[PDB]
Parts: structure tokens; sequence; C-alpha cells
């Protein structure tokens, strides 16, 4: 079991930072109490997502080196990863360890919330696939951090600067792959695979949106801005 | 423009 001190430090730091903010209890239990309605579900789901985004900007604001980047690039990294990051969380939430609590009920709200079962089917297929990988909090944390820290996002001016910040996360996740699952591996390769996949999911997501209707309810200001519309 | 995002990045 390798893992240098520099690497363990990054991991401990990232892990710390990863579990700080957390979703507000109000919005959370809002899926237990309160009930159905495609429009009510649509509002809850959209309320959380707006939350998630907020938590996400804080997490990446304290990712090693982030504030050191050009200000425009930071925006681009955020706008560029908000959706994909959301996918990773969705994955984390859905598969692995069922605390016999609200999460299985969240799936229900998602089903019939004005979302085409022609979209939820493949999407949930994906989450179940990433599930097969039997990932840990740490793997989810690093993936989220490397997803956010992608030098190949459409508008960044200085990609090397972002690279310097992402490689360390990449080196760690990989070494972490040998450790937890050496039986194969390929696992690290496959993990990076899912990272390319959800990039195409971002595309479908953008399309499913303009057809997402529910009565006439609108998304929150932030979402309209980050999800584009 | 991303005015909201910007605002969340500078003082939250
Ligand atoms: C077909 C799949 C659904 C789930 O992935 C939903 C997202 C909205 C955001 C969530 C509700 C995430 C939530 C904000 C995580 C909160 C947390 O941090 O605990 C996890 C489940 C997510 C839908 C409706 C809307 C966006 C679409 O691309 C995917 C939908």
């Amino acid at each position: 079991a390798e893992l240098t001190v520099d690497q363990q430090t990054l991991l401990d730091y990232i892990m710390d930072s990863y579990s700080k903010q957390r979703m507000p209890q109000e919005i959370t239990n809002k899926i237990l109490k309160e009930e159905f309605s495609a429009e009510e579900n649509f509002l809850i789901l959209t309320e959380m997502a707006t939350s998630h985004v907020q938590i996400l900007v804080e997490f990446t604001k304290r990712l090693p080196g982030f504030q050191t980047l050009d200000h425009e690039d930071q925006i681009a990294l955020l706008k560029g990863s908000a959706v994909e990051a959301m996918f990773l969380r969705s994955a984390e939430i859905f598969n692995k360890k069922l605390p016999a609590g609200h999460a299985d009920l969240l799936e229900e709200r998602i089903r019939k919330s004005g979302i085409s079962d022609e979209y939820i089917t493949p999407m949930f297929s994906f989450y179940k696939s990433v599930g097969e990988l039997k990932m840990t909090q740490e793997e989810y944390a690093l993936l989220t951090a490397i997803v956010i820290l992608s030098p190949d996002r459409q508008y960044i001016k200085d990609r090397e600067a972002v690279e310097k910040l992402q490689e360390p996360l990449l080196d760690v996740l990989q070494k972490l792959c040998k450790i937890y699952q050496p039986e194969n591996p390929q696992h690290f390769a496959c993990l990076l695979g899912r990272l390319t996949e959800l990039r195409t999911f971002n595309h479908h997501h953008a399309e499913m949106l303009m057809s997402w209707r529910v009565n006439d309810h609108k998304f929150t200001p932030l979402l309209c801005e980050i999800w584009d519309v | 423009e991303n005015a909201l995002l910007r605002y969340l990045l500078d003082k939250d």
C-alpha cells in the first residue's frame, strides 16, 4: 500500500473539503414530507440542484491552487463542470450503500417529474454502471475534483496552469486505484472513461432541458444561468 | 456573462 505523504495530504485535504458544506436539512427532508405532484417534484429537484451548484462553487473555491488561476478561467471551469459534477454526485447518491433512508424516494420524485422516461432510463443505466465500479468517497471526491479541474474546457486561456493543478489529483486517484482494486486493473482507465462519457451526457442534458416542461414552472435564476436555460 | 456565477465565486 504505497501513497506518498504529499499524496496522502492532498487526499485528506480534499476529503475534508468534500464533506464540509452538505445540503441544507430543509431542502433535504423536503422530499420525505410534502408529497408527489409532477410540478412539486419538479420544484424540489430543481431546488436541490440549485443548492448543489452553490455547494459546488465553494468546494472548488478551496481546491488547491484554484484561486491562483486567471479569474476568467475559474468561471469557465465552473460553468464547464457544474453539470458533469452533478452527474458524479447523482452517481454517488444512487448506487452504493442504501442507508434505508431518503434516496430511494428521491428516485421516485425523479420518475414522473416531467422527465421523459426515455431519458431517465439510460441515465440511471449509467449511474448503475458507475455503480459496478464500487467506488469510494475518495474516488468520488477526486473524480469530482479532476472533472472540475479539466484543462480541456472550451474557454480557458491557460491550460497548462490547470494541468499543473489536475495531474496531482490524477496521480493520486490512479495510485488509489491499484490499492483498493488491484484485481484487474483497467479500473483507472475505465474511470477516466466514464469521465469522457458524462461529457456526452452533458449534451443530452442540454437538450432534454428545452423540452422539459411542467405546467409552466421556470428554473431558478442560477440554474437558468448555469444550465444555460 | 454569468453574472450570478461570478458573484458566487467572489465573496459568496
Ligand atoms: C435522470 C436523473 C436526474 C438526477 O440526476 C437528478 C438531477 C437533478 C440534481 C439531483 C436531484 C442531485 C442532487 C442535487 C444531489 C444533492 C446532494 O448533494 O446530496 C442527485 C440526483 C439529481 C435531474 C432531475 C435533472 C438534471 C438531469 O441531467 C438528471 C436528472
